[PDB]
DNA sequence: CTTTGGCACTGGC
DNA sequence: GCCAGTGCCAA
């Protein structure tokens, strides 16, 4: 086993030259540093460790060095490097399964002031070395009178960057050790430092390996891409311009600028008394001035302000606005704001009929523009994301949420518009395999999505089977169970059925069930008592979970499908931790499950292939097919990949998906 | 004795009034408006002949001040036949103001 | 007490 | 540019 880690002059994406390397060999026990030259060497070195069916530990090496060695070994050297899946080990992976309750900076890439909770350190110091680095850099050439450009700090090798490496490595080995001393991941009686792989993989708990491959074909999936209709985006964009400028127009007519007070440094008293008014606006009282065409009067006290346009943007503006017609709210915030959310909106009344319909204009724009952000000017914004390759390359953190659920962004692509929700035909669209044409043909590929059924709730029927002998997972079978619930539920759209059941299930008021179903709190009583009352089961479910978590906690954590810990976060919350990490636990070795059954039919993941995973949205995945034939076996293998991932843990509840083909998202899903 | 100007009666009322008028641009909420208030009622009826003074509320009618870049209040504005023949801005004591009238007028 | 997440936009320092 | 407060997009 040696723990390796490398320095380059980029990001994976533009990455062109190797600048070193550091091997610290459990073995020898010794650190041996790489250099520009070098680098034939240090592949040499990681090869060799793979001939002796050992392994490599690299920190982030699943997204970074091991892709970034192939592409560098063919540029460089034109060497073929090609690290096998069951040869490497990351410490990124490792600690995100190990402390899955704490939050990282995804490598540097997010603001660790920003992040809620405490970080583990090892991991802390990795992903600040770039950042410290940088730093250093910056400071020496200040000492040295020459200026700071971009990032030029990566530009060329140095020796200080040569420590920063072997740092890397130091770091890395011990964050390792302190990962393989958790008895509940890695059995206490065995030296995972001093075994090779086939034993790394098959002695230590089933989560393990299943994380590490998820990552693997997670960091392969980042590489493909997901092709994007940029021309489409930028014409919606147009439209969506226009449409708020005329809403501006319209209430900016309707609503009057007006001014308020800005700049006020003094503090107004009053004249006779004297006494601090500090409800009143800050005033300023101008030193120099006399009757002499200046504007001010040494000692004649002012109000500084402003002009202020109608901002439909703002909630503050539009409050203001609205009370000033008669408007009364209902509700407020733990701050005295009104509530100003789309609910509250749809049911303000105001006299002026012209005032009244402008509330339309408002909701009307605050969609405009809330597809325009994600669309175009936010700073995640897809068009600002598209690559060279026409491709928005969406970042995956594997199992960045505690139930191990994995998280998306950079830009997020489980967040795209559905394509029932205004202007989702087109959002969704602009994101299809059709979008991409083939490297030797030039003809479209086609789409192949594929979504787990009733997910979740097949989880609560399998945990429930204890309790009534599996009648629920039967009946579950019987015709679809979110369209059987609308109809029972008396529900306009199966969506709404879905999001119903899922806040019913997992503890809304009644209330809030009310407001999901669009009523009153007395509606959303009659359907608790209603699905309750129909399977009682779900009491006996929650009193368990209870009895067995809390005491004061008896334990904090449920042990998932693969053995892992899942951290609980609250007793009320318990159920949807059990059930939507047993959901993710299922669907993440349903992903790894279907791609090595493609595989084994002599299917090649990639452009230059037969498929290519553009997206995994938790319990849906959307595929890239090179032609018609391929898109079907990519359907009916996902679908026995379900079956088998239901087998393979004696799971109480038949596991299914529907598939579905198409140029794109909007049909695919 | 005072003219409470409107948006709309701003152009008749003072831009064509030909003769000498002093407007006050002015909200409720800002203390020195209130401090001003009860000079301006007095200096009326004593320039009553020599001047026209005017009030124009900024809440109630917003068109008119930023067509003059109002940038704090009080604000005082003589106009004389349509123009701005001088501008001062502030609470002005009762003497001050006598003072920038006579030198104007 | 729906839960798990990302992210935009106003407004204050 | 950082951050709290709100509120919407998805599963
Ligand atoms: N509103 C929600 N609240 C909580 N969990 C939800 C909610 N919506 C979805 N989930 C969870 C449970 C189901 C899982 C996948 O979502 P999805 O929409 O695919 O549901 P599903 O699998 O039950 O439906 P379908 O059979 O239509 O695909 O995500
Ligand atoms: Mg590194
Ligand atoms: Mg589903
Ligand atoms: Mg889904």
């Amino acid at each position: 086993m040696i723990v390796s880690d490398i320095e380059a002059n980029a990001l994976l994406e533009s990455v062109t030259k190797f600048h070193c390397g550091v091997i610290y060999d459990y073995s020898t026990a010794e650190y041996v540093s790489y250099r520009p030259s070098d680098f034939g060497a240090y592949l040499d070195a990681l090869e060799a460790e793979v001939a002796r069916g050992g392994l490599i530990v690299f920190h982030n090496g699943h997204k970074y060095d091991v892709p970034a060695l192939t592409k560098l070994a063919k540029l460089q050297l034109n060497r073929e490097f090609h690290l096998p899946r069951e040869n490497c080990i990351d410490t990124l992976v490792l600690s995100r399964l190990i402390h899955s309750n704490l939050k990282d900076t995804d490598m540097g890439l997010l603001r660790s002031g920003k992040l809620p909770g405490a970080l583990e350190a090892w991991g802390y110091r990795l992903g600040e070395m770039k950042g410290e680095y940088k730093d250093d850099f910056k400071r020496m050439l200040e000492e040295q009178g020459e200026e700071y450009v971009d990032g030029m700090e990566w530009w060329n090798f140095n020796e200080e960057m040569m420590d920063y490496n072997v740092q890397d490595v130091v770091v890395t080995k011990a964050l390792l050790e302190k990962l393989l001393s958790d008895k509940h991941y890695f059995p206490p009686e065995i030296d995972f430092t001093d075994v090779g792989y086939t034993t790394f993989w098959s002695e230590s708990l089933e989560a393990v390996d299943i994380e590490h491959r998820a990552a693997w074909l997670l960091a392969k999936q980042e590489r493909n891409g997901f092709p994007f209709d940029t021309k489409a985006i930028e014409e919606l964009y147009v439209e969506l311009a226009a449409r708020r400028s005329e809403l501006l127009r319209k209430l900016t007519e309707t609503f009057g600028s007006w001014y308020q007070p800005k700049g006020g440094t003094e503090m107004f008293c009053h004249p006779r008394t004297g006494k601090p008014l500090p409800k009143y606006p800050r005033i300023k009282t101008p030193k120099v001035g006399g009757i002499d065409t200046r504007e001010y009067v040494a000692g004649a006290p002012y109000t500084p302000v402003e002009h202020v346009v109608f901002n439909p943007s703002s909630r503050d503006h539009i409050q203001k606005k609205l009370q000033e017609a008669g408007w009364v709210p209902t509700k407020y915030t733990d701050k005295g704001a009104p509530v100003v959310d789309d609910e509250v909106l749809e049911g303000v009344r105001v006299d002026d009929p012209e005032k009244q319909a402008a509330i339309d204009l408002i909701k009307e724009y605050l969609m405009i523009q809330k597809r325009i952000g994600q669309s175009a000017e936010g700073d995640k914004a897809w068009l600002r994301y598209v690559a060279e390759d026409g491709k928005i390359h969406g970042s995956v953190n594997p199992n960045g949420a505690v139930t191990g659920r994995a998280t998306h962004a950079f830009p997020n692509l489980a967040q795209i518009p559905g394509v029932r929700s205004p202007y989702g035909e087109q959002c969704r669209a602009a994101f299809g395999a059709e979008h991409h044409l083939d490297g030797i043909t030039g003809k479209p590929w086609v789409q192949a999505g594929i979504d787990a059924s009733g997910l979740e709730l097949r989880c609560l029927a399998h945990f429930m089977a204890r309790f009534d002998n599996g009648e629920y997972a039967h009946e579950i079978l019987n015709g679809d169970i979110h369209t059987k619930n609308q109809i029972a539920a008396e529900l306009p759209t199966r969506d709404n059925a879905k999001t119903f059941i899922y806040g019913f299930l997992y503890g809304a008021g009644d209330e809030k069930i009310g407001q999901i179903v669009g009523a009153g709190k007395e509606r959303g009583k009659e359907l608790k008592k209603k699905f309750l009352e129909n399977t009682p089961a779900i009491a006996a479910l929650r009193e368990s979970i209870q009895q067995t978590l809390v005491e004061k906690w008896k334990r904090r954590w449920i042990k998932g499908l693969d053995g892992r810990k899942v951290h609980v976060r609250s007793p009320h919350a318990a159920l949807n931790t059990l059930l939507q990490s047993a959901g993710a636990l299922i669907c993440k070795l349903w992903i790894i499950k279907t791609e090595e059954m493609l595989v084994e039919k002599g299917l090649k993941h990639g452009w230059d292939g037969d498929f290519a995973y553009m997206a995994w949205v938790h319990d849906e995945i959307q595929v890239g097919c090179r032609t018609e034939e391929i898109a079907q076996v990519v359907i009916e293998t996902a679908q026995e990949a379900m079956r088998w991932v239901g087998d393979h843990w004696n799971f109480r509840c038949l596991l299914d998906t529907e598939g579905k083909m198409g140029p794109n998202w909007a049909i695919c899903h | 004795k005072i003219i409470h100007l409107t948006d709309d009666s701003f152009d008749t009322d003072v831009l064509k009034a030909d003769g000498a008028i002093l407007v006050d641009f002015w909200a409720e909420w800002c203390g020195p408006c209130k401090m001003i208030a009860p000079i301006l009622d007095e200096i009326a009826d004593e320039y009553q002949g020599k001047l026209t003074v005017a009030k124009l509320n900024i809440d109630q009618n917003p068109g008119t001040a930023p067509k003059y870049g109002i940038r704090g209040i009080p604000t005082l504005l003589l106009f004389k036949n349509g123009e701005v023949a001088a501008t001062k801005v502030g609470a002005l004591s009762k003497g001050q103001l006598k003072e920038f009238l006579d030198a104007n007028l």
